[PDB]
């Protein structure tokens, strides 16, 4: 049984973590004077101290990802569940000029979600698998290659 | 063997001088509620027991385990 | 949900517009001794607005017990007089046997 | 002390075509779903472009004007190309497609 | 004399994330919550990123058109991430993750 | 050198589980056509209740 | 929630707009020696605003 | 999050504020390398102890 | 929070003001490094104290 699936997927995750520590000391004291002259504690020291201290943190970290596909993809019942549930597969190609593309779904539907014009959204299949590719030298600019997944990877 | 298959294997932190926790710890893990006996209503003659009743209008808030 | 049951189902936000159709509460008494495939009555009342119930056929409602399980299986037409209540003399069809503690003991 | 480290990925792809293509019937299957398959051809001045179309589509999706929309067609083969020395200058050849394999 | 101090910390954190997850009831607990699991596989042109979710939720939190929200779960468990080379520029390696640790 | 194992698809411990078949009625036990693992409520909302 | 005691869950804020449900207090005297299975009288009392509950059913 | 509750004080949606828990202890933070670059380490604690 | 209290001063939504709280001890701090960035330690308390 032919079922159409509307792809219309959008997922946006972020993340966000910082911490900061301070502080700080400042203590001076200019020699202590009484009876016109200059004290002195012992034989040599004076009644004067200089204290400067500084410490300081600061840490961050954060996180990004999202994504979205748009279209159509209509695929057809390959087995039927116990419940009534339908486990869903299909591909489809397109080769405009040179280089084919193909978009691949599979999955779990219940019939309730399919809606009056045979068509059901793609965020309503369970497990689903969509992939949505080129293939050949038009995929081959898509990846770095060996050497930068090296470098990527050592770094 | 003690590694499931399914699941598999779910087994420098003296620089870092903290613990992390671990997903799933026992000690914050959600404790299944017990399964209530069933009535044997051939004792009584009646469908009725006291730990299975369900009011109509209760408004369900939480009231046990689970 | 009944219309799905049967192949029909709408779009979401349809509004039916349905005026022969009322809901209402089904009560079955069940005697004891109650063997399947008996007959009892069964009480029927509107819970909803509807101003009268006379001439009405009750669909397929399933009476369940305190214990939440399935025991009788109500339809038929309803004889009203209050035009919001009304009764069927055979209406729920015993599904399902009580165990009884009659024959135990000395 | 400073450390810091940044790294990020992406990625992009879409496609369309638009125009018409008549196929036929090929094949009714056990529901009555229809397997159609059917090409084109068209020389415009000089050199041959082709549409070739092939899937599975149910009469329920047929309007009323015996036309069916191109993403209710199942199992969907949609090849929009052409032919000869015009299709030549879109590819690079061996000496780009090793280039670009090894870098 | 001039005595003086001064300190302070702070630390801030925040999340969020939205979209989409449709899974399935693994168990039925004594209560009638209902335990639920799944993934879902994206591959749009280059890399797979997954999304996986856990958790047990209430019957009655289920909305009319077979929806709950994602806050609604008890014991939730939610991953959206990547996979590959695309995952491996999201994290800085070992050099950095020790010069990190060390200061 | 990554350092991490990347998850794979269809792993066992994330995959759907199919909903066990429930047993044939046997109508000629009883002569009717009910069945308590069988019956579906006409207006019953039709929220999940088991596995799958 | 009777109405969610049998499958039929509205939408929150829904007005189910009822005309012929009443709100009411139920008593009942259980005499001595009462076993079950036995019968006894309830008297049955608005406590909303209903203005008769004549030709009314007690539900469970 | 744990602590202790009122049913009295669960609103009609099953939701409860926050600061209706007795005893509360909520905890949100990250793990691993993130949560490494929001703390100084041995270096900074020693000399933040000292002055 | 400590203290003593009547229960005349509970408003209808089970709370009381912490004004209202006889015997009242209220203690809002931190805990670790945190809160060891908050004090100056031996050196500037004996400064502190004899100047």
């Amino acid at each position: 049984d032919i079922i159409t699936v509307t792809l219309d997927e959008t997922t946006s995750a972020t993340k966000s973590a910082n911490a900061d520590l301070s502080k700080t000391n400042e203590a001076q004291m200019d020699p202590l004077q009484v009876g016109g002259e200059e004290l002195q504690i012992g034989g040599k020291y004076n009644f004067s101290y200089d204290l400067n201290n500084s410490n300081s943190f600061a840490g961050d970290s954060s996180a990004k990802q999202s994504n979205s596909i748009s279209g159509y993809i209509t695929v057809e019942v390959i087995e039927v569940l116990a419940n009534g549930n339908l486990v869903i597969r299909g591909e489809k190609w397109m080769t405009l000029n040179t280089g084919d593309e193909y978009i691949r779904l599979s999955g779990t539907i219940r019939p309730d979600d399919i809606s009056f014009d045979n068509t059901i959204a793609s965020n309503r299949v369970s497990n689903a698998r969509i992939q949505y590719s080129g293939t050949g030298v038009q995929q081959d600019m898509q990846e770095p290659g060996f050497l930068a997944r090296f470098f990527n990877v050592a770094l | 063997t003690v590694v499931d298959a399914v699941e598999g294997d779910k087994s420098v932190d003296t620089l870092r001088g903290r613990s992390d926790p671990v997903a799933g710890d026992p000690a914050w893990a959600p404790i299944h509620p017990k399964k209530k006996p069933e009535h044997y209503a051939a004792a009584t003659g009646s469908l009725f027991s006291a730990e299975h009743i369900t009011d109509l209008y209760d408004d369900s808030k939480p009231r046990g385990i689970g | 949900a009944m219309l799905q049951n049967f192949g029909i189902q709408m779009p979401p936000g349809t509004k039916p517009k349905i005026k022969n159709v009322a809901a209402v509460m089904v009560t079955a008494e069940l005697p004891p001794f109650s063997k399947p495939g008996q007959q009892v009555d069964v009480t029927v009342s509107s819970i909803g607005s509807a101003k009268s119930l006379r001439g009405g056929t009750l669909l397929q409602t399933f009476l369940k017990g305190l214990d939440g399980q399935v025991y009788a299986v109500a339809q038929g037409n309803l004889v009203v007089s209050n035009p919001t209540v009304g009764l069927i003399s055979s209406g729920a069809t015993v599904e399902r046997e009580i165990p009884n503690p009659f024959g135990r003991g000395d």
